[PDB]
């Protein structure tokens, strides 16, 4: 199952859920979310990979 | 007969060709002398042709300048047959000067045709020719503009028409006027004479004039008798010729079997043609081109082709109708550069191809440059066979390799391709066949409307759909085909499903329609390339079920007899249904009551008697603003009636005389269930009166008072027209005038009958008539008494 | 005003509110604000927040999925101008799936100085038609707006307005922020100086908003820089520029110098100094001197590098190109993908033009708003070593808008290795790729299919040559056209001339509806020509030619074209006159109206009319009009001669006048109550053999008169012995018309009144009329004359004993 | 055009020097009509 | 196309399921089976 925009931030906030995204500084790289996600079908450790704490 | 074939044949731009007939004797052809300006009278009264006799087809003259008769240059001319009418006409002389005389004293007879004069400003001795005489038709002529119109017959001043007895229809009048043989026509130099006759009515064989052509001898141009061999030799003629190939049918040397008939290489008949059996056409160059419409004009009929076609038409059913009757082709077949071939469905009736002469290359079908063309043919059903030979297939920016994969898996050239034989990349670059199906959930219609909803379907990302189409029109037969001309097919846009993340299905219910017809419906999706992943569904016909159909057309009802009534009508504009059966009421129409209170004997005795790419390009925009905003944002860690069937028409009877009657007619559809009968159609219609119910009958009983007053008590005819608005009363006395009385509806039942008063002593009369509806009936028998 | 509080540099706020009370005491910030991802808010944690120090932003203000926000005028209460120095996507403010949001609320927002705004997929926004973004923005057509409650539902948006309004496109509409608050829009005189509330211009320097009026002290934000408060246009030494909106001493520049040098941040940049600014670093030509940080000119020429990470960048935007501004030399392949609709070439150029070398490859991939390659101003060399997959250097492909594609009359190339790519460019012609495989020197390196011969140009213009039309002819209908031969080098590519023809009635009309024809080539004197059909007449029509070649690959035959011709077919008859109607306001006057031809076909020179008068009918003086039902009415061989031509030719007075100018006619001068025929046609040319219409035929009859049907003359009687009365009686000789009958309504004295009926034939064969079997005693005799138009008067009484 | 009225086209392009068939039925395109100038008329 | 002529087809797309008024979608707007699915209530 391939996911893409729109609906990708309501699986977000549910797999993730509770606490927020990790977000320090721009320090895109081209493989962000949609060629990781939408193009290519992604696993959860993938999603969950970009949750704050854990 | 001493002289030439002579082959019909034309002088034009001067008279010096004339002289080559000057060895003829009979014109086996047509003669048209036209385009003399430079020409004067002097000049044409040296020249003749005694020895011309005989004319086959027709005659045309026209702008003939110096010419004033024709008797000098035409002195035997005999007759003209007419065997290839110019156009139902055997002579036409059109635009003559200073041509004042028909002169042509010779011509007795035309075999069929008629003659066509006009324009002739000079023309005389129009009214001493006998057409009947001549011609057995004389209605089709149009003789005017000629110098007569702005009896004795005879041809010129000295010549006259030789006017046969009413015996010689025919036959012909000698010197002395007696009939000719029966095969004599006109004129004979021995009366009753075969051997004599100086034309022949029907056939001339050897002198001889005779009614039909003994075997082996066949009829040759309905005008002679000509046997196999000299018609094998100018078939031979023609066949080493440019044509008129002369063929034998029926004992007649035509020059074509006619339908249903071939050329035997054997004998020279037309056996039975095996099957719709049309012809063979050929090309010398085995190349001939199709540029448009009029090049393939020449085309018409043709079947088996033993060449090569090369089509190129930079540009519909005009193509349809002049193509779709080939089969087989002997070469290759190219096709080039066509810009408006959609299709090339109109090329039907093939099933093989040699290809015996080969492509450049050693291709037997070579199609380049092709835009449009989208579809080759129906190959679910349609079958096509290559004898040998390579396929080429460069720049077809519309037939996706489907197709062209198709072509060797019928063709059965599966291995005599070569790589590089068919093009990878250049070929349906346009096309977007992704043969991805679509399935309808289900299907309900209705009289009026009908309702669509399908399965659901999303490519890998969701938002590169675009909404879908909805392609519909009408269906007459069973078949259809999904790529028309250049049109057609309504389409209607369809709105994107929301994602339900159960699932809704996309659906959609069209807006009105024809209801009890046939409709071919299918969907196609619209997304965006970024691969492609469109979609479409086999075409679902669709049957819109019945409803009450539309009124009965033309009820016209006549009068036949006084009881019956025919009825005659037309099937309904919209049967919507199979029409099962007709219902008919007839009503008796009630006559008019105010007759009965008015007083018709006063003043009024009158009595009346019965553009696309901003949308994908929008939507690519939207799309690629989403994935930038989530790519820069994350970062990982009742009434008498009848049941008529089957018929238009319906007598009905039990009716009186002159009786009004309504017609209420309804057509039903359905028998048993409910039947669905229409809004009815109305018509009055009315018997004729009896003759008879007019007359009064019953004697007049009259009572004589002490005054000479007399009461009048005559019996109605109690079964009038109808009904009788007056009687009237003529009654005389000796010596005196028949005296007129009109007694009223009125008068009549309260005096019973009349009271008239003060009579003048003498023997009177009593004659009573009654007026119907129809008219007066019949007087009374007169009363005759003595006061 | 100064500006009291921090700068509180870029920031963004994610998953709760507690982070954003760092927005506490600063006005300005320098960098960008983001609020998004906000899920676990409700409105009444969004009340007591409120934000009134903010006045202005550098860079973009972007929300994102912010729950339980419906307004932004308490977040935002003095938000006043965007900078957009570094836009997010070619846009300076973005509201993107904003949900709950019901109205803006930046009633103070006033300018925008460079960007765009996209708002969409709200389904809970409205009050956005109310709002004028023409005075907030400079180019409004770079805006996207879609996809909110305002579009597919109907919010409506009740404002006060009181307030004022303004036009759009032909309506005006009020312009408000929200229930509460509307645009401020003052004279444009205070084009961007800013206005007070009594419309007082504020400084020259202003933006947006001032508490007094011409005065730059007492100013909320100024356009050009900022210093000490009191903003000036540009200050002078020794404050250096900074960031373009302020500008420091140099004491500042160089402790943030020091302190990002000595922290070795990732992202910090050593600021130099040039031409008075603390940037953070010069552009090529230059070297950062170790003793004083301004950069001096290098004794070199020393390109700055701009590497490239991963050897390939992609441009889709404004702030994709911005990371390329400055550079020169990419160390990189680049990738040109603008998914866009509107135009981009100014900024393109802009950021980009200074580059000179590519040391990868170039692709421009389904670019769609692009016109041209110019903004690659001083492009000059493609080394291609980082060669694209296929080997290919310069790539193209499916740019729907790519017209032209170098300027080569000027500009310079270079390619190294690789070879060209082009497919799907429909307004780019061949002239132009081959151009460049002349210029760049590849000309060798080309092979098969690499570029697309039908692809490029598939509907363009570009056969730079002409063609002249040698003969023209017009006609009643027929244009004959004849034009010069053209013959390619090898007479076999040209395919056939092809005509274009349209009806102009204005000189305006474009180049490259227009009805086309084919013409067949010309056998190898014998110009080409053709002849037109089915031309409406007196009627203007442009007319050009055109060639079809072959694909003409190794040569370079581009075929020919003419311009466009304006040739105006000759006049004619005219059609029917329109609406004929006749009306008869007097008895002796007649109107006629009637409208111009449908067909005018020419200028209407003027109309003929004839008029003239009936015959009444005979049968009308011999009808008897007292018998019943008296009532008199009141007012195949078209082809035989077509092969003939075929076998003969064989292969080788009433009174009128001129009326001008007028639909409107009176004719006087007729006789009451008769007939007239009327017929009009129209003429549109008279002195040169006039030419005139078919004729318009019309009827129409006088009024009637009253004295006509009225019996004239005195009654006399003659009276025999057996008391028979002849009467005689002048009739009326001049009736309406005519008359039918005579009523005469002769009495007893005392006794009943008789009428007698003296028709035509009665009063002519009669002469007079006759009463038989009268009785002596006074009688009483009145005549009426019943004409055409009804019934005359009654005689007087006519006494006399018998 | 027909018969009649291809007259006007024939005295037109001829200057001053099949048919119908061609030009009723068929399309009327002065290949034809050019070259059935009488010349030697 | 609105209220009064169009309950033939609210009465056709749900069947047995009836409806709540309201039309000034359809006869200005257009009606397309997904307000006349959501029309019909169960």
């Amino acid at each position: 199952e391939t996911l893409c925009g729109g609906e990708l931030v309501d699986t977000l906030q549910f797999v993730c859920g509770d606490r927020g995204f990790y977000f320090s500084r721009p320090a895109r790289r081209s493989r962000g979310i949609v060629e990781e996600c939408c193009f290519r079908s992604c696993d959860l450790a993938l999603l969950e990979t970009y949750c704050a704490t854990p | 007969y001493p002289g030439e074939v002579c082959p019909g044949m034309d002088i034009r731009n001067n008279l010096t060709r004339l002289h080559e007939l000057e060895n003829c004797s009979v014109i086996e052809g047509h003669l048209q002398i036209l385009l003399m300006f430079k020409t004067r009278p002097e000049d044409f009264r040296d020249l003749s042709f005694p020895k011309l006799i005989m004319i086959t087809d027709y005659l045309l003259l026209f702008r003939v300048y110096g010419l004033e008769s024709l008797k000098d240059l035409f002195p035997n001319l005999t007759v003209i047959r007419g065997s290839r009418l110019f156009f139902n006409y055997a002579l036409v002389i059109f635009e003559m000067v200073h041509l004042k005389e028909l002169g042509l004293y010779n011509l007795m007879n035309i075999t069929r045709g008629s003659v066509r004069i006009e324009k002739n400003n000079e023309l005389c001795y129009l009214a001493t020719i006998d057409w009947s005489r001549i011609l057995d038709s004389v209605e089709d002529n149009y003789i005017v503009l000629n110098k007569d119109d702005n009896v004795e017959r005879c041809w010129t001043h000295s010549h006259c028409q030789k006017v046969c007895p009413t015996i010689c229809k025919s036959h012909g009048c000698t010197a002395e006027g007696l009939c000719c043989h029966s095969e004599c026509l006109g004129n004979c130099s021995q009366p009753d004479d075969p051997t004599k006759c100086v034309a022949c009515r029907n056939f001339y064989l050897d002198g001889r004039c005779v009614e039909t052509c003994p075997p082996p001898y066949y009829h040759f141009q309905d005008w002679r008798c000509v046997n196999f061999s000299f018609c094998q030799d100018l078939h031979h003629k023609c066949k080493n010729s440019r044509c008129h190939q002369y063929v034998i049918h029926n004992n007649k040397c035509i020059p074509e079997c006619p339908s249903g008939y071939t050329m035997n290489s054997s004998n020279l008949l037309c056996t039975p043609c095996l099957g719709p059996c049309p012809k063979v056409c050929h090309l010398l160059e085995g190349e001939k081109t199709i540029d448009s419409v009029t090049s393939a004009q020449e085309l018409r009929g043709c079947t088996v082709i033993n060449g090569s076609l090369i089509i190129n038409i930079r540009g519909a059913a005009e193509l349809e109708a002049n193509l779709g009757l080939i089969e087989e082709i002997s070469g290759y077949l190219k096709i080039r550069r066509s810009y408006a071939l959609v299709s090339l469905s109109f090329f039907r009736k093939l099933r093989l191809i040699r290809g015996e002469t080969l492509e450049i290359g050693n291709y037997s079908f070579y199609a380049l440059d092709n835009q449009n063309l989208r579809q080759l043919w129906d190959w679910s059903k349609h079958n096509l066979t290559i004898t040998q030979g390579k396929l080429f297939f460069h720049y077809n920016p519309k037939l996706c390799l489907s197709e062209i994969h198709k072509m060797e898996e019928v063709s059965g050239t599966k291995g005599r391709q070569e790589r590089n034989d068919i093009a990878l990349k250049t070929n349906g670059d346009q096309a977007s066949c992704e043969n991805e199906l679509l399935k309808f959930s289900y299907i309900r219609t209705s009289f009026d409307k009908i309702l669509l909803r399908w399965e659901p379907y999303w490519p890998p990302d969701f938002r590169d759909l675009l909404g879908f189409m909805l392609f519909y029109k009408e269906a007459p037969y069973q078949n259809v085909t999904e790529f028309d001309g250049q049109n057609s097919w309504t389409v209607v846009d369809i709105d994107p499903p929301l994602r339900s993340n159960s699932q809704n299905h996309p659906g959609w219910l069209m807006r009105g329609l024809k209801p009890w017809t046939q409709y071919a419906i299918f969907v196609k999706t619209l997304v965006t390339f970024s691969r492609t992943y469109g979609a479409k569904s086999d075409i679902i016909y669709v049957q819109t079920d019945a409803t009450n159909p539309s009124v009965p057309l033309d009820p016209i009802s006549v009068s036949n007899s006084s009881s019956q009534i025919i009825l005659k009508w037309k099937p309904p504009s919209d049967p919507n249904g199979n029409i099962t059966h007709y219902l008919v009421f007839w009503e008796r129409q009630a006559e008019d009551s105010e007759l009965f209170e008015l007083d018709y004997c006063l003043k009024g005795l009158k009595l009346p008697s019965r553009q696309i790419l901003k949308e994908l390009e929008e939507s690519s925009f939207r799309k690629t603003f989403e994935d930038y905003l989530h790519n820069v944002v994350f970062v990982p860690r009742h009434r008498p009636f009848e049941k008529v069937v089957n018929k238009e028409s319906l007598v009905i009877s039990g009716l009186r005389h002159f009786t009004g009657y309504r017609i209420e007619l309804q057509a039903c559809n359905q028998d048993t269930p409910e039947e669905r009968c229409s809004v009815a159609a109305y018509v009055s219609a009315r018997t004729m009166p009896e003759a008879k119910a007019d007359d009064i009958v019953g004697p007049v009983t009259h009572e004589i008072f002490e005054n000479n007053v007399v009461h009048l008590m005559w019996q109605e005819p109690k079964e009038p027209n109808g009904l009788i608005v007056l009687y009237e009363v003529s009654y005389r006395r000796y010596g005196d005038e028949e005296l007129h009385l009109c007694v009223s509806r009125k008068h009549f039942a309260l005096e019973r009958g009349c009271r008239l008063r003060g009579l003048s002593p003498g023997n009177y009369s009593v004659r009573i008539r009654a007026t119907s509806l129809a008219g007066n009936g019949s007087w009374t028998e007169p009363t005759y008494f003595y006061v």
